């Protein structure tokens, strides 16, 4: 059941159930028990060989002080800049509004710590291609520059 | 079913000799009654036992997730019940499920397609509960167990029950209808039975060439190691008389009916130590009836 | 023919870009006798654009085969972005069991395009203001004899 949802993760079938609760029996001491077992990973394997295909790759840059800078005006717009060099300076404070504000932490251990929160949604990366170039997208790695 | 207090004299008679003729067979076959009737009872008990528990839950084990137009449900589900109820061979179970089918057991008529559904849905392995339709399921069980025990006891080989099962019309069982496991039945199958084992090492030639429409007199009469002419005359003779069923050229040697018909005459014929000649001679001395000359 | 360029024909890629060329107008079985070798196949191809990227800015741009129907799924095609000796990929290993993408295609078949998203600047589309800079497109074609 762990390779299960390794499965159901590096795929996205849910759905997609293979292990069954049959394998023991004790009316029988639960012999063969395993087989049944290794037959399930064989199904397993074979399934993620058919559907597994090569996913295509890009690299996109995305700047945070662009996509705050570019916000939409009902949330106001702001470059980090400005709001940096004095949240640092005073203890409290904000820019923008719902995930794509800028702010003191929250929690009782991060009221000194700045955090600058951003959505996906407001990336809209998923207008960069056509849609029959394929229909999910998923993250395989994060990085960062300062 | 049939009232002795009102009957008539023929029938009298024939239940005489309908009674000593299994009684006799019963004896050479070194039966109980008892175990006749197990073998011919209709009525099943609806009681869950452990033996049907464990068909049940190997079964639903076992299909879970069986599609229905990738295979047969019935070829599919065969290897399970053979393995719960004790058979020794998978087609075996085949067959006996094909006869289950056409027979539709129990008092609600059950069938691989009802069967499975309910297993689908309302069963939950591993718990003691009460369901409307399992009476129906205990009892269509135990018909699969009875039948087992049929196919055991007559000793019949794989193929030639492969065959019983798929044309009843075959073996003479009425055309159009699933075959009985009535004594009627079962005394005409150990008989076949033992023909087969009679014909030794030739039956495997011999049941291939009855499979299909292809059997003739000299081919049998070599298996039997009889006289070919003895045969071509006793099917002759034979076609000439009246036998209920009738026997005709097209059909004296791919039914097994006939070939019982036939079989019959030479034993009597050899009885008597006469040709089937001499048999025929012998059924025209009809001398007590107003019906013929 | 296969030599032309034009908008993309397909309902998503009316704001797309692409540049078709044949193998056969690159004429690569002309480089050498015929007797090193009857067959002639690609191992990779790899792109240099000399585009102008941005500051943290990038091209995205798309290539595919044509046939569409001898190779196996997902390497048909390939995303580059970089755009510099850019395989597409974020590792390359020849040692690998995976395919590379195009590997196995003959040097005398199909069609080979590269496409360029929201190249129109009517659409206002991301990449026009960079794209009208385009000069220069380089392949590089690694093709083994054998």
């Amino acid at each position: 059941l762990m390779a299960e949802q390794a499965y159901r993760w590096e795929l996205n079938d849910d759905s997609a159930r293979f292990i069954k609760p049959g394998a023991w029996q004790g009316t029988y001491a639960g012999l063969l028990a395993g087989e049944t077992l290794m037959l399930s990973l064989a199904q397993m394997e074979d399934a993620h060989l058919k559907r597994d295909k090569r996913a295509l790759e890009v690299e996109r840059t995305v700047s945070l002080a662009e996509v705050y800078a570019g916000l939409p005006k009902d949330n106001g717009p702001f470059s980090l800049a400005q709001e940096i060099d004095k949240l640092v300076s005073q203890g409290s404070g904000s820019a923008g509004s719902g995930n794509n504000n800028l702010a003191f932490g929250a929690g009782t251990d991060t009221k000194t710590s700045l955090q600058a929160s951003v959505s996906f949604a407001d990336l809209k990366i998923r207008e960069d291609y056509p849609a029959s170039l394929g229909k999910i997208r998923r993250i395989k790695q994060i990085s960062v520059t300062l | 079913k049939t009232n002795l207090s009102a009957i008539s004299d023929k029938q009298l008679a024939t239940l005489i000799r309908k009674l000593n003729t299994i009684t006799s067979w019963l004896h050479t076959q070194k039966w109980s009654v008892f175990q006749l009737f197990i073998m011919t009872s209709t009525s099943y008990n609806k009681t869950l036992t452990p033996e049907i528990k464990n068909l049940l839950d190997t079964v639903y084990h076992g299909l879970q997730g069986f599609d229905k137009d990738k295979a047969d449900l019935l070829h599919v589900m065969a290897p399970y019940i053979a393995a719960t109820l004790q058979l020794s061979s998978e087609n075996v179970a085949h067959s006996v499920l094909l006869w289950a089918d056409k027979l539709q057991p129990g008092d609600g008529a059950m069938t691989a397609e009802k069967f499975w559904d309910w297993l689908n849905t309302k069963y939950t392995p591993g718990s003691s509960e009460a369901v409307e339709t399992q009476e129906h399921i205990v009892q269509y069980c135990q018909a699969l167990a009875q039948l087992e025990m049929v196919y055991h006891s007559t000793g019949i080989n794989e193929n030639a029950f492969r065959l019983f099962v798929t044309k009843p019309e075959m073996f003479g069982a009425a055309t159009g209808a699933a075959p009985a496991h009535d004594a009627l039945s079962l005394i005409m199958l150990t008989r076949f039975a033992d023909w087969v084992n009679a014909l030794g090492e030739k039956a495997s030639s011999v049941l291939a060439a009855f499979e299909a429409n292809s059997l003739t007199a000299e081919q049998l009469a070599d298996a039997m190691n009889l006289d070919a002419n003895l045969l071509l005359q006793a099917s002759i003779q034979a076609q000439n008389h009246q036998h209920l069923p009738p026997v005709t050229p097209e059909n004296a040697f791919s039914s097994w009916t006939s070939i019982n018909t036939i079989l019959q005459w030479v034993n009597v014929a050899q009885q008597l130590n006469v040709a089937p000649q001499g048999v025929s001679a012998l059924v025209g001395l009809d001398y007590i009836q107003s019906m013929k000359e | 023919g296969n030599n032309n360029l034009a908008f993309g024909a397909g309902t998503d890629t009316k704001t797309s870009l692409q540049a078709s060329v044949s193998f056969a107008d690159l004429k690569i079985r002309e480089d050498y006798p015929a007797s090193l070798g009857k067959i002639r196949r690609i191992k990779q191809i790899s792109v240099t654009l000399p585009a102008l990227l941005g500051p943290y800015q990038d091209v995205q741009a798309i290539l595919s085969y044509g046939d569409k129907a001898g190779l196996a799924n997902g390497c048909e095609a390939l995303a580059v972005s970089h755009g510099m000796n850019d395989s597409g990929q974020f590792q390359l290993d020849f040692n690998d069991g995976k395919f590379l993408p195009f590997e196995g295609i003959a040097i005398d078949q199909g069609t080979l395009t590269l496409s360029f998203p929201n190249a129109s600047m009517p659409e206002k589309g991301k990449q026009a203001t960079m794209l009208k800079t385009l000069n220069d497109i380089i392949l590089h074609i690694r093709y083994t004899i054998k």
